[PDB]
């Protein structure tokens, strides 16, 4: 197992309380070797003549210090290396999150959504299994087992040991056979489970046309056959999963047999006493835990060792696709200048941006139309940082954005995207998502600036209601206006935003926002052309290139490009 | 309603293998149990045997000992031939046995010094002559009990493979008991899912009732298992322990049955703190894993709003709380299980110690170390499954609840009655006399809708939202009652018929085609398999290029395992199409409602509505008012009633909404 190696930073990181788990743990294995033998002690001495009550008084004496002993130190060990299970797992936790907090949309394309929920919420379960659990049966079925049978050998008998564990090593082989032909046989139960339940969500959403069309009768007898199916998968599993029960018992009591008619032989050839007798058939007792042990630590070190692999591999290889350099000395953004600028998808071979050149000015508004996938909102998203920067030069006043650190421009963007991005936090924390609450006044100044106050006013006044879990494109997108105005951004970038209100209320609330924002830089990006009338710079972006170039007039000058003439439909 | 009640109902069912199960395990628990008794036998006649006393008889007697000249047979084997004749012992002094040739009252403390036995006994008794026994003539005194010895042995194997057949087979039959009960739960469970009104399934989301008949049905299962294997298991095998135990001994066996009560208490606490542990650490983790999906999702807001400091203290909140949880769940752990067991274990070994200690002392020769080796070995077997109880009993509440759940489900009473298909043809005529239509109570969708569709087919139902318009599909369908008002098919009530005949009368389309996994020709058939390879009836929805791609869709393609994603949008709908044509239903509701009709495709849906719509009676939902230019009767809807009866034609040289709703289109 290379999972332990795999794993030295953890145990240096703590490695007092796992040496304090592992001494314990030895202690308790050494003082449990015990009371058998003590055990078989008393039967001597009662058998033989002298035993009289200071003997009795010893017993139970020892036996007690002994068993406080094995308590105290079995709570403690167990404390530390369970304790350092539970902190391998936060700090995988902690971890994976920190990670993923720091990725880029290119990581997410390449990495499920459902594979990461996995891996933070099973491979992180297994691993914290290895630290924990996997050292107690390592020592359990290296330790505690060879201590057992050495213990037997030296004080009970050599002959009597080695006949009455032939069966436990059979017995542990037997498990573990099992263990796979159960495993392989449960993972088709468990599709044929996940068939059923496929079949059942059909069966359910599809019931108007199910039952439109009188099949409610032919569905039952499909999910008849499937659970028939499912039970004869589950009678398989049981067919190996009620083998258990009847092989240890046999493997055991074969054991106990051979301990106790071996030793009656020894007896009668005084080789033994009926004492070590007692305590041969307890060690062998305690010694079929072991067995067990062996099979479970291999299957939890595989598991993990596999978990680990996968989360390193999710981890850490991976490079973050954008990053901080050089920090530059600029405060305030003064122009946006692209020059030449050609940037594609990490996931395509397609430019979808072939050498983009314009100018933004400080107070300058831009306004971008075409149509839908004509790299619209692409070139935004090369101004997010959220992409590698592929070729060109993105300055601003002078500097590409390279210099600039990620904090500063991410402050500088406000940006609302055409997608509705929402937690479940009640309104008053989506909207102060912004400004990480610095004041709770300026939530009613900007909603009266996105003047979605009064949609704000007929929705119940429970903390500004409840979001994430529930209720209306516009208010979402209002919402979002709101949480990227009141940041008070310097360049304010808007996407489709006001694709679902009206168009009086999309005038109004842009005629408001150009007023309010009179020295900061804004884009707009809507396929509705009547809302960036007055942007005093437009531009139509079409494949990778921009049709034309030229305020409002020159576009109305031009050939009729989707102006008016698609009002009313 | 109450869960034991309907669980012990369902497990009645099945009561064979359930007896059965239990025989078999009661069988192989007695073997199983009765071992350590042949074991205590074996220890007891045989190997301490030789503390009885000896009796001097000829050598031609069997079973007789020779010592140095003279031949000795035991008590046991004694016959009357010869009455006494002698008395011999064989005690014992340290490692050592000696044989005194005299008769002896009294025992205790023995000693041995100058080969002068003595026993004290607070008496002193007499010192009577003692010879040591070596070892070939000890082992000489136990040449005769070497064959019980091995007699005993073979027994304890054949017991032993008894009980493992019979453990098979209990085990096997209890989970076949579980199965099939959980196999008939699930049947009864989706037959009342197939009674149940619409208006269960759209104010419940479908992830739920399939959770409920499909997972909660596996938490029974479990429960089952759990009741079964651990509960009823354990219960016979204690029962039997205890039987053995008061067999071996009464006075030890009334000690080791006062821990009854120590289990009953260990699991009362146990369940109280460790349901509480895991129900805020389960909580938690929830809590968790929804930070961390909508996180994953949304997180470019996140990054560019510069919340993730937040987000991550956020999460470490969550994260040391679990963390807390989980400590507090392994301190309860470590305080109670196998410590518990390995301390009750040792306060055994201490309470056998005692006993037999306080009856040795006595030196009323009552030690009986094999009762000694019995009731350890019992006492052993008694606290294996103490932890596996304990731990289901905590962990049964959450299949009691999902068993609530289910039975909630079953014992649900607003249920539809029907069943019946149709034996004559609807002749396409159905009418609507002032259905008043009211989903929730009181308020209105329908109010004294009216109208009546002659053979003739295309009538439009077209308005802006809310109008009330998939509501009429609903009343057709009879997935809601009118409440008011009624409707006929061919002058005959929808309400005096069942939902089946009803329902064999129309064919349904709708705005989101379903696609059942499977093959193409069973999708469009549904699986039917009472209709022919007569699936040319898509290719009469003029699907000519989709087929041809690749094997045939009529029972041999099957790529309709993506849910219909891969396939084109509208080519669902021509799939769809295709299964109302394929059933040639009377009258045809055609509920389509999509802002993005993905142009250069809707054209052949256009084409399909006029093969289908022909010789029957169809209701189109269409918006976009378009497809509609043709119908025979248009119907507008607004504020769920038809304010404006009329035709394309008439309705437009009369003006109004649907002049509006056309010129804004
Ligand atoms: C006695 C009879 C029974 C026999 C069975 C006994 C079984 C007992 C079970 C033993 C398992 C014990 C826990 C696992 C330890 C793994 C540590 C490991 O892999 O090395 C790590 C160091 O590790 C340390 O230096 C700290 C380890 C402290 C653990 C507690 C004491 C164990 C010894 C008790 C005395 C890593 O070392 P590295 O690889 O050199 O460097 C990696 C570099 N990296 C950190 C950047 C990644
Ligand atoms: C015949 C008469 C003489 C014999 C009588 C024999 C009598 C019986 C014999 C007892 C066995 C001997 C004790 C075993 C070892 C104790 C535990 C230990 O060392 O580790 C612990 C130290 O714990 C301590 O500092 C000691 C506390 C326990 C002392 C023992 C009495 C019980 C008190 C109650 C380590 O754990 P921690 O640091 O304490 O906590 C971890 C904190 N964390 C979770 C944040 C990480
Ligand atoms: C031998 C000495 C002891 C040996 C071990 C040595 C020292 C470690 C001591 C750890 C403390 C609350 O009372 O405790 C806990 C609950 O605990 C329980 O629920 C009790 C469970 C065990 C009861 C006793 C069984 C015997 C915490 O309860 P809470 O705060 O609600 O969370
Ligand atoms: C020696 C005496 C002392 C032994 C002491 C302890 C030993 C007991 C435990 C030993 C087995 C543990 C590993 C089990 C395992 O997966 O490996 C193999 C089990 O299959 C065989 O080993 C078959 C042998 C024929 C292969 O498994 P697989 O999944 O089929 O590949
Ligand atoms: C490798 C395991 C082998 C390792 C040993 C573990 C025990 C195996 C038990 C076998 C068993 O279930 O017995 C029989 C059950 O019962 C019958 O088929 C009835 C006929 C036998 C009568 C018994 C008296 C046969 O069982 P099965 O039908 O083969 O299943
Ligand atoms: C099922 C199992 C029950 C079997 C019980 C009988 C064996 C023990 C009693 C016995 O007669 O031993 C004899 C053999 O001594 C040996 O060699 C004993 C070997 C026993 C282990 C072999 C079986 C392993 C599987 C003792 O006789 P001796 O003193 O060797 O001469
Ligand atoms: C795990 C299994 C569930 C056990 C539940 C139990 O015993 O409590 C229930 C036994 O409720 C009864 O009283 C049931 C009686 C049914 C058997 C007798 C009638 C035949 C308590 O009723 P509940 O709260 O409805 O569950
Ligand atoms: C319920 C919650 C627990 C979980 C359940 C799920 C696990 C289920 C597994 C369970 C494990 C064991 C299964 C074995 C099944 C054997 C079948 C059988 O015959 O059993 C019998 C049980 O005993 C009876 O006879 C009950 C009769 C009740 C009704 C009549 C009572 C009259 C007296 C009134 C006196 C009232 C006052 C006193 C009442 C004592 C029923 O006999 P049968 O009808 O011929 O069949
Ligand atoms: C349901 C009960 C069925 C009993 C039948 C046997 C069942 C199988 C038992 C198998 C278990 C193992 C038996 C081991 C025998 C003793 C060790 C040598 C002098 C006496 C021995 C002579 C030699 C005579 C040896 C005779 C051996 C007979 C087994
Ligand atoms: C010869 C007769 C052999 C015995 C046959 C007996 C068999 C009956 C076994 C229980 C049947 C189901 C009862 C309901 C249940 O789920 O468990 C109950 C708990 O039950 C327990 O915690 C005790 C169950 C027995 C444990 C094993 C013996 C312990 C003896 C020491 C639920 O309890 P509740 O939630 O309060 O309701
Ligand atoms: C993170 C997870 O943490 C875990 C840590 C430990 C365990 C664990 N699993 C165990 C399984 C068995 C035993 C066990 N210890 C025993 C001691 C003696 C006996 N016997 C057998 C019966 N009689 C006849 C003799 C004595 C059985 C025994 N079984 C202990 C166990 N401890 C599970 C999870
Ligand atoms: N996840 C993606 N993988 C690959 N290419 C993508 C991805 N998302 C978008 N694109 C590319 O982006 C093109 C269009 O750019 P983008 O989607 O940013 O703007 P748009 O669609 O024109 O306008 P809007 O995005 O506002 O609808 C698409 O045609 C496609 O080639
Ligand atoms: N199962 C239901 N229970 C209660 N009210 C419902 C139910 N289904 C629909 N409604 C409501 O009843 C009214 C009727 O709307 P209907 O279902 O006819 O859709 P519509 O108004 O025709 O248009 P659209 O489907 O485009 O929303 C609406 O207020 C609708 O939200
Ligand atoms: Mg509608």
């Amino acid at each position: 197992f290379s999972v332990l190696k795999k794993l030295g930073w953890f145990f240096k990181a703590y490695w007092l309380r796992y040496t304090i788990a592992i001494v314990l743990l030895l202690a308790v294995n050494v003082i449990e070797m015990f009371p058998p033998k003590l055990l078989g002690n008393a039967i001597d001495d009662m058998k033989a003549g002298a035993f009289t009550a200071e003997g009795l008084l010893f017993y139970i004496g020892i036996f007690f210090v002994l068993t406080a002993a094995v308590y105290i130190m079995s709570y403690f060990w167990m404390h530390q290396l369970f304790g350092g299970a539970n902190l391998m797992e936060k700090i995988l936790r902690t971890k994976l999150m920190g990670h993923l907090l720091t990725m880029s949309p290119p990581f997410y394309e390449k990495n499920r959504t459902g594979d990461l929920m996995a891996r933070g919420t099973n491979d992180l379960q297994a691993v914290s299994l290895t630290t924990g659990f996997g050292i107690l049966t390592l020592v359990d079925s290296t330790m505690f087992m060879m201590t057992i049978f050495l213990t037997m050998g030296f004080l009970i008998s050599w002959k009597l040991t080695f006949a009455a564990i032939i069966p436990l090593p059979v017995m542990a082989i037997a498990i573990s056979l099992y263990g796979s032909k159960i495993h392989e046989r449960f993972t088709e139960a468990q599709n044929a489970f996940g068939a059923l339940n496929d079949r059942v969500l059909e069966s359910v959403s599809g019931v108007r046309v199910i039952r439109a069309y009188v099949q409610e009768t032919n569905d039952v007898r499909r999910f008849n056959e499937m659970t028939a199916d499912v039970y004869q998968k589950n009678m398989k599993v049981a067919f190996i999963d009620s083998l258990f029960e009847p092989t240890v018992k046999l493997l055991v009591g074969a054991s106990y047999l051979i301990g106790l008619g071996y030793g009656a032989f020894l007896v009668f050839r005084n080789e033994l006493t009926l004492g070590e007798l007692v305590s041969f058939n307890v060690y062998l007792g305690m010694m079929i835990w072991p067995m067990f042990a062996i099979g479970e630590l291999i299957n939890v070190m595989q598991r993990g060792n596999a978990s680990l692999d996968r989360v390193n591999e999710t981890l850490s290889y991976e490079t973050d696709v954008t990053d901080p350099k050089q920090p530059a000395d600029l405060k305030e953004p003064g122009d946006i200048v692209f020059s030449h600028v050609s940037f594609t998808y990490p996931s395509s071979t397609s430019d979808n941006l072939q050498d983009i050149s314009f100018t933004v000015r400080k107070g300058q508004t831009v306004g971008i139309a075409g149509k839908t996938g004509s790299g619209k909102t692409t070139i935004i998203k090369q101004l997010l940082r959220q992409y590698p920067p592929g070729e060109g030069s993105i300055t601003f006043s002078g500097v590409p954005i390279q210099q600039i650190p990620l904090d500063r421009l991410r402050g500088w963007i406000g940006y609302v995207p055409q997608d509705h991005l929402l937690f479940s936090r009640t309104v008053k924390e989506n909207i102060l998502y912004g400004k990480q609450d610095a004041t709770d006044k300026e939530v009613q100044q900007a909603i009266a600036e996105a003047h979605f106050e009064k949609d704000l006013h007929m929705l119940p006044s429970g903390l500004e209601t409840m979001v994430g879990e529930k209720l209306s494109g516009g208010q979402k997108q209002r919402i979002s206006i709101a949480r990227a105005l009141m940041a008070n951004p310097e360049i304010l970038i808007l996407d489709q935003s006001l694709s679902a209100v009206d168009a009086k209320t999309e005038a109004a609330i842009i005629k408001n926002i150009r007023e309010n924002r009179k020295g900061k830089t804004t884009f707009i990006l809507t396929h509705r052309l009547s809302a960036v009338e007055h942007a005093d710079l437009i531009l139509v972006m079409d494949g990778g290139v921009i049709a034309e170039r030229g305020t409002h007039q020159e576009l109305l000058a031009n050939n009729g490009w989707y102006r008016e003439q698609y009002e009313r439909q | 309603m109450k869960i034991g009640k309907t669980l012990w109902r369902y497990a009645l069912l099945y009561r064979k293998l359930l007896i059965t199960a239990v025989l078999l395990l009661t069988v192989a628990v007695g073997a199983e149990l009765t071992g350590p008794f042949i074991g205590k036998k074996m220890i007891d006649d045989h190997i301490l045997g030789i503390e009885k006393t000896w009796y001097e008889a000829a050598e031609k007697d069997k079973n007789a000992v020779q010592f140095h000249g003279v031949s000795y047979v035991r008590e046991d084997r004694l016959q009357e031939p010869v009455s006494k004749a002698k008395e011999a012992h064989i005690y014992q002094v340290g490692m050592a046995f000696y044989f005194v040739d005299q008769a002896v009252s009294f025992d205790g403390n023995r000693t041995v010094s100058d080969g002068k036995l003595t026993i004290t006994n607070g008496d002193k008794s007499r010192a009577y002559a003692a010879e040591k026994l070596t070892k070939q003539e000890l082992f000489q005194f136990y040449q005769p009990e070497i064959k019980g010895m091995v007699l005993l042995i073979a027994l304890y194997g054949g017991l032993l493979v008894f009980s493992v057949f019979f453990q098979y087979g209990q085990h096997y039959l209890l989970q076949m008991s579980a199965n099939r009960i959980i196999q008939k739960m699930r049947q009864d469970v989706f037959s009342h899912i197939q009674k149940m009104p619409i208006r269960y399934f759209d104010n419940l989301p479908a992830g739920k009732v399939v959770a409920r008949i499909t997972n909660d049905t596996e938490a029974i299962r479990d429960l089952y298992v759990t009741v079964l294997s651990t509960f009823v298991t354990s219960g016979i095998y204690m029962f039997g322990i205890f039987t053995a135990l008061f067999l071996l001994d009464v006075k030890l066996a009334f000690v080791a049955l006062a821990i009854v009560p120590i289990i009953w208490l260990w699991s009362v606490i146990y369940r109280r703190y460790a349901s509480y542990y895991n129900q805020k650490i389960r909580s938690i983790n929830s809590d968790i894993n929804a930070k961390m999906n909508e996180s994953i999702q949304g997180m470019t807001i996140i990054q560019a709003f510069r919340h993730q400091k937040e987000t991550m203290r956020e999460f470490e909140e969550l994260n040391e709380s679990h963390f807390y949880f989980q400590n507090r769940m392994l301190n309860l752990n470590s305080l109670m299980s196998h410590n518990l067991v390995n301390v009750i274990r040792n306060l055994a070994f201490v309470a056998l110690i005692w006993h037999f200690g306080g009856a040795s002392l006595n030196a009323a020769g009552i030690v009986s170390i094999g009762v000694l080796y019995a009731f350890v070995d019992y006492l052993n077997r008694l606290f294996q499954p103490i932890t596996g109880i304990v731990n289901q009993f905590s962990k049964l509440e959450l299949a009691r609840v999902s068993a609530g759940r289910v039975f909630e489900l079953l014992e649900e009473k607003n249920t539809e009655e029907a069943g019946e298909p149709a034996k004559e043809r609807a002749l396409g005529r159905v009418e609507f006399r002032d259905v008043s239509f009211a989903y929730q109570e009181g308020e209105e969708v329908l109010k004294h809708i009216s109208f009546t569709a002659q053979k003739g087919e295309t009538v439009a139902l077209v308005g802006h939202t809310g109008s009330g318009k998939s509501s009429i599909l609903n009343l057709l369908f009879r997935f809601y009652d009118a409440q008011k008002g009624d409707v006929l098919i061919d002058g005959k009530s929808i309400y005096n018929m069942s939902r089946q005949e009803l329902r064999s009368h129309m064919g349904i389309v709708l705005q989101d085609p379903y696609l059942f996994s499977g093959t193409i020709g069973s999708n469009v058939s549904l699986d039917d398999e009472r209709m022919t390879e007569e699936e040319i009836k898509n290719a009469l929805r003029q699907v000519g290029a989709e087929p041809l791609l690749k094997k045939l869709p009529k029972g041999i393609n099957e790529p309709v395992i993506e849910k219909g994603s891969t396939l084109s949008s509208g080519e669902r709908q021509l799939i769809s199409f295709a299964r109302a044509l394929a059933f040639d239903p009377a009258i045809l509701i055609l509920d389509q409602a999509t802002a993005h009709i993905d142009t250069e495709t809707e054209a052949v849906i256009q084409k399909a509505l006029d093969v289908v719509k022909q010789g029957r009676t169809t209701f189109v939902i269409a918006h976009r008012l378009s497809t509609i230019r043709n119908a025979d009767q248009i119907l507008v809807l607004d504020k769920g009633e038809i304010v404006e009866r009329g035709n394309h034609e008439e309705l437009m040289a009369l003006e109004g909404q649907y002049y509006q709703m056309y010129e804004l289109q």
